[PDB]
Parts: C-alpha cells; sequence; structure tokens
C-alpha cells in the first residue's frame, strides 16, 4: 500500500519518503509469496502458511 | 488568464535549459473572440445605418 | 551618546507618522531566489547589495 513514513527536505523544499516493495515482487499472485513476516521468536514465517 | 500569464513570466527567467512552457488547453481566446465579435458588429451595424 | 555604548550596535530611530503602517520607514525590499540556490549564496548577494 506504498506506506508514508516521514519527510526530508532536497534543494530547499520539504517533501516526503514511500516506502513500498520492488516493481518485481508484487505483480502477480505468485509474486504475493515472496513476503515473509516475522514469527514471534525470531523465526521467518511465508504468506504460503496463512493466505 | 492574465494573472496567470504575469506569474509565469514573472517565473520564466527561472528555467532550467531548454524548459518551455506551452499552453495546450485554453478557454479563454473563446471569450476574447467572442466579445470583439459582438462589438465589431455593433460597430458595422453602426456604420451601415448611417 | 550612543556610540560610548561600543559593544553593541544601540541604534535609535523615531516611530513614523501614524504606527499601523510599518515600525520603520522609508522603503523595503526582500531578495529572495526561486532557482534554489542555497542560503551563503542570497546572503552573499544580500551583503553584496550592502
Amino acid at each position: 500500500g506504498s506506506s508514508y513514513v516521514n519527510d526530508f527536505i532536497d534543494r530547499g523544499r520539504v517533501k516526503r519518503v514511500y516506502l513500498q516493495g520492488r516493481p518485481d515482487a508484487r505483480m502477480n499472485p505468485d509474486d504475493l509469496s515472496k513476503w515473509y513476516v516475522r514469527n514471534d521468536k525470531g523465526e521467518m514465517v511465508p504468506f504460503n502458511a496463512f493466505a | 488568464a492574465k494573472a496567470i500569464r504575469q506569474t509565469i513570466a514573472n517565473l520564466e527567467p527561472f528555467m532550467p535549459q531548454g524548459m518551455k512552457v506551452v499552453y495546450p488547453y485554453d478557454t479563454t481566446p473563446v471569450v476574447s473572440a467572442s466579445i470583439h465579435e459582438v462589438v465589431k458588429t455593433l460597430g458595422e451595424a453602426i456604420l451601415l445605418v448611417f | 551618546h550612543f556610540f560610548s555604548f561600543k559593544d553593541a550596535m544601540v541604534f535609535a530611530f523615531a516611530p513614523p507618522s501614524v504606527l499601523e503602517l510599518g515600525n520603520a520607514t522609508g522603503f523595503d525590499l526582500f531578495l529572495q531566489d526561486q532557482a534554489g540556490v542555497g542560503h551563503e549564496v542570497l546572503l552573499q548577494a544580500r551583503n553584496k547589495f550592502l
């Protein structure tokens, strides 16, 4: 969803900083499984387990 | 429209290289041509009656 | 007399006729920079103009 974190100044104007995945890791339903979410103990859990 | 063209006239000497400002869409010259056409037809109506 | 206060530029002046307009009198202008040239360029231009 291209989240909005904070701002930054450049060349005399305050603009903004966005944060989103690659143009190559959201393009089809096979690439919604490249994203991993952290467990409660440091392990990594894919989206294939629960989505 | 006159104030927008004046603001672009005050902002044009600080363009970068090769930075032209063009006006692709504008609905003001139809208004100017319409008022000029009706004042012109007023003028030739007075001239033809005279 | 305030030149005997040697450490500070003590600058005394009278108010204008009406006080609603300004605190100084005369003229006023701002040197600005649309190009985004920074602050050192702008302060050098201010002290050059002075």
